């Protein structure tokens, strides 16, 4: 049951620190394996709320998130305003099943409060702005794995579906 | 073609039209990529008879067929896939008008004809545009639309983005005989969309389009504003927000007017700039001058209005009716405001 | 009519931004352009013409680079007190003047190549002072407008 | 590496003078594998001289001779008459490809001058009168290749893909 | 009468010095008629070697390179190392084709040694860093017609011609 930590990527330049250690087991869910990215992590009915970029509950299926599942620990000081609880790994929704099976896992989702104030209109708002995506392979995709940029260079395999795979919900409210 | 099929076969088909291109003749250049195929067929054993000295020759005849005929052959399956997405997209510009307060005469497919306030027409042609290339920010319903397909809980069906819808608002007094309002809001459609070009920029080259435009028309007052700027109105991810991106700005524009920030001397102003505007080649000149156009008008401290400058040297053109229309895009949004405008008099 | 003019409000001036250089007498421009105008369109053009050649000498830098102006296309026009940039705006009049054929270029470039000349050039300017006061209207109001929007 | 040999199926007598020993190697490309011949090799721009048989080097998209890979070396003194060359063997013209991949070939194969003074019309050419297909069976389907004729009797299954897949062009001048 | 001769046109250097007759008859089949370079031809099987710039072929027909045909008689001592060929032009693999030509001609083209102590290992290397086209602008497309710099003032559109059209598969040895 190794502990790993689920991270996602927003627009923003948010998910800098936030897995100080972005390891901590013995393997990776996720694997660039020739083709790309494979075995993302897929969540139904949440939305990242980018200001203080973090997933929020919400109760619509139209609301989904996509981000890259990785191991580590919360900041060794969260489960106070984060998110703290496991999974037997088989009911997931994985896109490209390709990696392994924990069969038991423990995992961190970067949460936010509700603030049950604003009524949350959410839009779908896939990734834009090709800068993010050359500096979100700058500021995560290489502190991750050291294979990125070492072993390969040919980094535009990642850079694609960084635009076609990562699509999540802005509340923008 | 090479875009369609991602699979270990895109290789093989643009190997098969490197040799379609150049007219290289009858399987006298196949020799190039039967080897792409023989080589791959022998991967299975279980595969009973030996058929691969044929099916690459009729695949390259198939391939032949269609870029030498110039358009892709129509199967059931084409004609089902289209008129499907049509009644979907029917069943999202329902509920678009809907939300409008739009009053739905008929609406089948790429028609509509509805009846709105003049208030929420920009704003209704914005979101209807977006959607019919399948592109939205709210779920209409239970169809939740997403960049190019349309996402009914977790069932993607795809949309029409590749096809262009155009538009024919006419602002009408209540008591104008509904005979003649019908009768010139269809002929406005059916001819002005047909005899107007506009500077469309085609693979980095400026070319003249016709479709996609909105043709506002107010007694006597007409505008056309273009949809597309790209003559394949779509190739990727990051053209559904050019869809429909001047009405957004004749939006901010009328939410300024609103506001008190700018005068409605902004709309009787602009002739004076235009003379000066059009026979400039320099972008950061034109900038300079529609910035003063609009500070000259602006009633607030300082106004942002900043023109997305991709409509600069826009030209509007017309085969000789009697259709008047300015030849720039940047003066059909002040007589699009005019006529909204005068909607509200 | 005078839709070519906002082209040679371009093609005259082939550079005063910076060629102008160094934001004053630069920023400067913009006073001749209003206060010019409006003098030009109240006291005359004679009134006007007078007031903007006393700025600018005859037969020196001054007229190296401006007539340098005419075939050719690198002209700074430095120098702090408004003389070699005060013919700024009189070569604005003199290349619409030329190029709209109103004095000929033989006259006016034989004109300003000797003392015995520019007499004669200010007194054909006096004759033609409604004409141009009337042509050059708009093309003179494109560059109030041009200031006013980038200088 | 295992060095191999090169030598086509002409309407002509011409291969009996190509070869001095049939093996030499330890395998083949060319294999027979109870379906019929595997591993059928074609190559691109040239054309047989019936007479002396050898390649001529065209430059038609069209041209193509298919010949077979065996194991061998032809009489240990050409590399003047015919080509030397290498190849490994992700560059072959591979029909029924069944056989192991060597992934280096090493091969000689027959080819000289064009004697460019005549126009080279190659024309295509059917392995016809059926008894000269049992005539070449005899020729190099047991010479070479012993295996034929002890094994397996059904010459019947394999004496008829001969007329069919073995087909070239022939400059019949 | 028209004999032609072949010259390859990779990104290389030592491409000036291939022949001494440049001009040599009247014409040659390509021509720039100021819309596109037509009559470009390429090889199905040649490749060119990095050193001692020359065309060694390979079996695959995949491997290919491209250039042009100019008419000319190479270097007046050459043609040992250039393969003559004589075909009727129509198995003659021209691409742009434009118009026709006397249905009879005679070529000379680069071929050099296999080296088959080493495999042959092809990589398509194309043209690209107007740089490298602009020593095949004023040095190999001048010469061949020295028309240039006369009345065409769109250099710049056969320019972009040559960075559509040409490739090769380059040795790299
Ligand atoms: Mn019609």
């Amino acid at each position: 049951s190794t502990q790993r930590e689920y991270v996602f990527i927003p627009i923003t330049n948010s998910i800098t620190i936030d897995v100080k250690i972005t390891i901590g087991g013995s393997d990776h869910i996720t694997n660039i394996d020739e083709r790309g990215i494979h075995n993302v992590l897929v969540i139904t009915g949440y939305a990242v709320d980018e200001k203080n970029g973090r997933l929020v509950p919400t109760l619509d299926p139209c609301d989904y998130v996509k981000g890259i599942l990785v191991a580590g620990t919360p900041q060794q000081a969260q489960s106070n305003d984060f998110l703290t609880l496991k999974l037997p790994a088989n009911k997931l929704y994985l896109i490209r099943k390709k990696g392994n099976i924990s069969d038991d896992l423990k995992i961190y989702i970067p949460y936010s409060s509700p603030d049950a104030r604003n009524s949350m209109k959410t839009k779908p708002v896939s990734i834009s702005d090709d800068t993010i995506v050359n500096n979100i392979i700058k500021e995560v995709f290489d502190k991750i794995y050291n294979i990125t940029q070492k072993e390969k260079v040919k980094i535009e395999k990642v850079k694609e579906d960084i635009k076609e795979l990562f699509s999540y919900y802005a509340l923008e409210q | 073609l090479v875009n369609a099929g991602s699979g270990s076969i895109v290789d093989y088909v643009k190997t098969v039209l490197k040799c379609i291109r150049e007219n290289l003749n009858k399987c006298s250049c196949a020799e190039k990529i039967y080897s792409n195929e023989v080589a791959k067929v022998m991967f299975r054993v279980n595969v009973e008879k030996a058929n691969v000295e044929e099916e690459v020759k009729n695949s390259l005849e198939y391939f032949e067929t269609i870029l030498n005929e110039g358009r892709i052959i129509v199967t059931p399956a084409w004609h089902v896939s289209i008129s499907s997405a049509l009644n979907r997209g029917l069943l999202v510009e329902l509920e678009l008008v809907n939300k409008h307060k739009g009053f739905v005469i008929y609406a089948g497919g790429d028609d509509l004809l509805a009846m709105l306030p003049v208030d929420e027409v920009l704003d209704f042609i914005k979101e209807s545009r977006r959607a019919f290339a399948g592109f939205g920010t709210e779920k209409l319903g239970n169809m939740c639309l997403e960049n190019g397909f349309v996402r009914i809980n977790n069932a993607y069906y795809p949309s029409l983005p590749i096809v262009g819808r155009s538009y024919s608002v006419i602002i009408a007094h209540y008591a104008d005989p509904l005979f003649f309002v019908i009768n010139d809001s269809y002929n406005l459609l059916e001819e002005g969309k047909e005899i107007i070009r506009y500077r469309v920029m085609y693979n980095g080259e400026y070319k003249d389009a016709k479709k996609d435009v909105a043709i506002f028309r107010y007694q006597g007052l007409t505008s056309v504003i273009p949809l597309s700027l790209k003559r394949p109105i779509v190739s990727s991810v990051s053209d559904f927000n050019e869809i429909a991106s001047i009405i957004d700005v004749i939006l901010e524009l009328k939410k300024r007017i609103d506001e008190g920030r700018i005068s409605v001397s902004l709309l009787y102003d602009y002739e004076k700039y235009k003379h000066l505007i059009v026979a400039s080649d320099e972008k950061y000149l034109t900038e300079f001058l529609v910035k003063d156009w609009i500070k000259r008008n602006s009633l607030r401290k300082h106004v942002e209005f900043t023109i997305d400058e991709k409509l600069y040297g826009v030209r509007l053109t017309i085969e000789n009716y009697p259709i008047k229309i300015p030849n720039d895009l940047i003066s059909n949004i002040v007589y699009t405001l005019r006529i909204i405008y005068g909607g509200e008099k | 009519l005078y839709e070519e003019d906002y082209k040679l409000a371009l093609e005259a001036f082939k550079k005063v931004f910076n060629a102008l250089t160094h934001y004053g007498a630069k920023q400067a421009f913009r006073s001749r352009a209003r206060d010019l105008v409006e003098e030009i369109y109240n006291s005359g053009f004679i009134p006007t013409f007078f007031y903007i050649i006393s700025k600018a000498e005859l037969n020196s830098d001054s007229l190296d680079s401006l007539i340098s102006l005419f075939s050719s296309d690198n002209a700074i026009l430095r120098g702090s007190d408004e003389n070699v940039s005060y013919s700024a705006y009189l070569f604005i009049i003199l290349y619409y003047l030329i190029k709209r054929g109103i004095i000929e270029q033989k006259f006016l470039i034989q004109a300003l190549r000797c003392e015995k000349t520019r007499l004669d050039l200010i007194d054909k300017l006096y004759n033609l002072a409604p004409i141009i006061s009337a042509k050059i209207r708009t093309y003179l109001l494109a560059i109030k407008r041009l200031s006013e929007a980038l200088i």
